[PDB]
């Protein structure tokens, strides 16, 4: 989805999965993320669309994963771009979840949670 | 001084997309354009060109202030002005707020600040 798309696409009672990856990132399960929330007990109107914000480089290594699963979304950018996260709309969101998909990251262990809270 | 005249509604509006949008003009931002820039002017041919032969600095400061509402900081000076025989040598060096009672010469840059016209 394209930040113009994705703006046009209206989103409400949705999950927005923040990510900060790379290449060369390790590749967290992001599976065992959207298979708890799509359960089988849920019915189909009760799914909640999950888009993924970030890089479309590191989210190629997981849809071999992730493409078996009803409705799941995908806007390359950044989650520190305010343009991505109104595009996506966030304040209507259920819930959004900040990962620290880069948790590889070898430095002061206190800096290693600055994009997260940034 | 030296950014352009950067607001916090420019930087507001620069984090909110990080980069800059076009507007269509309007009085209201047609004002914003009204300040004064830095400018750099010669002695040789101009109004101020009577000061320029051995007039007072302090002078010259008056005179731009009042016509021209324009504000004199500094003398860019050539390094062998003061020097009696010719020299080649085109560097200045700079002078930061001379004295009223300071002599210009015909080769000088003034440092001013110049109103939007």
């Amino acid at each position: 989805l394209t930040r113009s798309e994705a703006a046009m696409t209206v989103l409400s009672g949705h999950v927005v999965v923040c990510i900060f990856g790379d290449v060369s990132s390790a590749l967290i399960g992001l599976r065992n993320l959207v298979m708890p929330l799509r359960a089988s007990n849920f019915h189909y109107h009760e799914l909640k669309h999950i888009v993924f914000v970030g890089s479309i480089e590191y989210l190629k290594r997981e849809w071999e994963t992730l493409h078996n699963f009803p409705k799941v979304s995908i806007l390359p950018g950044t989650p520190l771009s305010r343009a991505d996260l109104r595009a996506v709309n966030i304040n209507l969101c259920d819930m959004c979840v900040i990962l620290s998909a880069n948790q590889n990251n070898i430095d002061d262990t206190s800096l290693q949670d600055k994009e997260c809270i940034l | 001084l030296v950014t352009g005249g950067a607001t916090p509604e420019l930087e507001a509006l620069i984090a909110e997309e990080n980069a800059l949008r076009g507007g269509y003009s309007t009085p209201q931002t047609l004002a914003n354009r009204d300040r004064c820039r830095v400018a750099q002017l010669a002695l040789l041919d101009g109004p101020f060109a009577d000061l320029g032969d051995g007039g007072c600095y302090g002078d010259l400061f008056c005179k731009a202030l009042k016509t021209y509402n324009m504000l004199c900081f500094g003398i860019y000076r050539l390094r062998d002005a003061h020097l009696s025989t010719p020299s080649q040598c085109t560097k200045r060096y700079v002078i930061t707020n001379p004295p009223y009672e300071f002599e210009l010469v015909p080769t000088d840059l003034i440092f001013c600040l110049m109103q939007f016209d």
